[PDB]
């Protein structure tokens, strides 16, 4: 079980750790988060009390280094840093644990939610979507735009999601215009799966990362990417049975975790109604359709 | 964006553009079977592709053989339309290709856009106008060449005859749309108006009678009245 210590908490802030969150008051004696489960990526986001509008945060994996948070009064935010001196880190953590100034990652034993939301998400793929190679962790905020958004303006601060565009030469084979536009299987299975992602695990990992970014940071471009990747599968007549079964599980847990009142600005009516009721896969997502109908019947 | 009442003179500027109407591409008669069920029988159709500035009409005749063995024909018809329009553009020299294609029905937008991906600088536009191009099969010579066709065929016409020798494109298009709106609202009446006087003839190389300027004003005047009466 790993730890992310905090140097201090100089400004009042709501701190999230994966799907959990807690309020820290200005100059409260908060020195970080302990008992973080090993084996999964994690995210630590922040929402300033004096700026409700913005959330910014860090994706990380404690197997890749010792990380801490330190407020920077010049740039005005909590920054993740790496401590390279392992003995200095162990000593800091042990002292803070001894004085009981850390919150415990509050995982219920029966609870598989975080695993189910991050099953295919890997730090190394996050770092190719969020390019900042001098750090082992990745910063994301509510305002970062995606590469495809920029095409339609700072490239260093972009989310480099895989570009999906249903009316593009990549998507449409010359001479199969109607066939490829109404049945996207060749774009899914050959162009994206075999060509770009290599396997369905990487596809699902980017889909899951996009959702998490979309829900946790309220990032609009990430929400576009999540829906696009769902729609590409649902609009394909020919999808491996294992992918459909896994997709149903993936979406089930995303819909289960979504805040009920943050759903109207996040869920795209057209995509969901197409996917659940018109698409080739209208009959293949039983768990997702049942939770959608019981939790958001209005959208449908 | 959409073509409408407000940006109407754009049709007659010097940027090449084409209207595409797909209404008459897939045409059927509906009949009873011996068992008392209903079936359709396709008849030849056409794509109506028109330069509104010059009057040039590219009438691609759609022979019923193109539907043989195919399903979801109304959907296929829109993609066939977009395939044929794309092939037409590719056959034209670069300096003759359109800068815009305006589709008369919104359901043609995605099929045409996908077929024209090779032509990113050709704008595909809808319209808010309720244009009467479906009535083109009420023009006798056009209906005649479509029904007689035994194979796919492209036939070229000027739907303005020689009018542009005497009137502007704007006026020509207005006359065309008026005649077609009339033929659509009451084909029998409209046609009576046009041929009532036997001394006015249709030249072999024309679609409409050889009215003088004064006779066109009379003609245009009953047609606007035929339209008011039907409404
Ligand atoms: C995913 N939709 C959302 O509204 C996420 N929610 C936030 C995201 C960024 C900043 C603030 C909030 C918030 O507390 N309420 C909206």
């Amino acid at each position: 079980m790993n730890t992310v210590p905090f140097t201090s908490a100089p400004i009042e802030v709501t701190i999230g750790i994966d799907q959990y969150s807690f309020n820290v008051k200005e100059n409260q004696p908060f020195h970080g988060i302990k008992d973080i489960p090993i084996g999964h990526v994690h995210v630590i986001h922040f929402q300033h009390a004096d700026n409700s509008s913005m959330r910014y945060g860090y994706w990380f994996d404690c197997r890749m280094g010792n990380f801490y948070i330190q407020y920077d009064p010049k740039d005005g935010l909590y920054k993740m840093m790496e401590e390279r001196d392992g003995a200095k880190f162990e000593n800091i953590v042990h002292n803070f644990k001894e004085r009981q100034m850390m919150v415990s990652y509050p995982k219920i034993d029966e609870d598989d939610t975080w695993y189910n939301l991050t099953e295919f998400v890997q730090m190394d793929k996050i770092r190719k979507i969020v390019r900042k190679d001098e750090n082992q962790f990745s910063y994301v905020d509510s305002s970062m735009t995606t590469v495809q958004e920029n095409e339609l303006s700072d490239p260093a601060h972009s989310l480099n999601y895989t570009v999906i565009n249903f009316k593009s030469r990549e998507a449409i084979r010359p001479g199969h215009e109607m066939e490829d536009f109404l049945d996207k299987s060749y774009y899914l299975n050959t162009v994206m799966l075999q060509g770009i992602f290599k396997n369905s695990s990487n596809y699902f990992g980017e889909l899951q990362f996009a959702f998490l970014n979309a829900m946790f940071f309220g990032n609009y471009g990430s929400s576009l990417q999540w829906h696009a990747m769902i729609e590409l599968i649902c609009s394909s007549a020919t999808v491996p049975k294992h992918m459909l079964d896994k997709l149903d599980e993936i979406l089930y847990y995303q819909i289960k975790t979504l805040p009920e009142q943050y759903s109207d600005i996040l869920l795209n009516e057209r995509v969901w109604n197409i996917c659940l009721y018109s698409s080739f896969q209208k009959n293949s997502l039983h768990n997702t359709e049942k939770i959608m109908e019981n939790k958001y019947p209005e959208l449908l | 964006g959409a073509m409408n009442s407000s940006n109407y003179a754009e049709l007659f500027n010097n940027d090449i553009k084409l209207f595409v109407d797909d209404t008459n591409v897939y045409r059927v008669t509906v009949h009873k079977t011996f068992e008392g069920n209903v079936a359709t029988k396709a008849i030849n159709g056409c794509i109506f592709t028109l330069n509104p500035k010059t009057g040039h009409l590219f009438l691609k005749i759609i022979h019923t053989s193109v539907w043989a063995g195919q399903k979801r024909l109304s959907q296929l018809a829109k993609w066939k339309t977009a395939e044929e329009v794309s092939a037409l553009v590719r056959s034209l020299p670069k300096e003759e290709q359109p800068k815009q294609i305006i589709v008369t029905r919104k359901a043609m937008l995605d099929p045409l856009e996908v077929h024209m991906l090779d032509f990113p600088n050709i704008a595909i536009r809808p319209t808010e106008l309720r244009l009467p191009f479906s009535a083109a099969m009420s023009i006798d010579k056009l209906s005649d060449v479509v029904m007689k066709a035994t194979e796919p065929q492209m036939v070229l016409f000027n739907i303005y005859d020689d009018w542009l020798d005497r009137i502007s494109s704007y006026t020509a298009f207005s006359r065309l749309t008026l005649l077609l709106r009339a033929l659509k609202t009451n084909e029998e009446s409209a046609k009576m108006i046009l041929l009532s006087d036997p001394t006015i003839t249709i030249k072999s190389y024309h679609l409409w009678p050889s009215f003088t300027d004064e006779q066109w004003i009379t003609i245009e005047s009953q047609m606007r009245d035929l339209i008011l009466t039907e409404y």
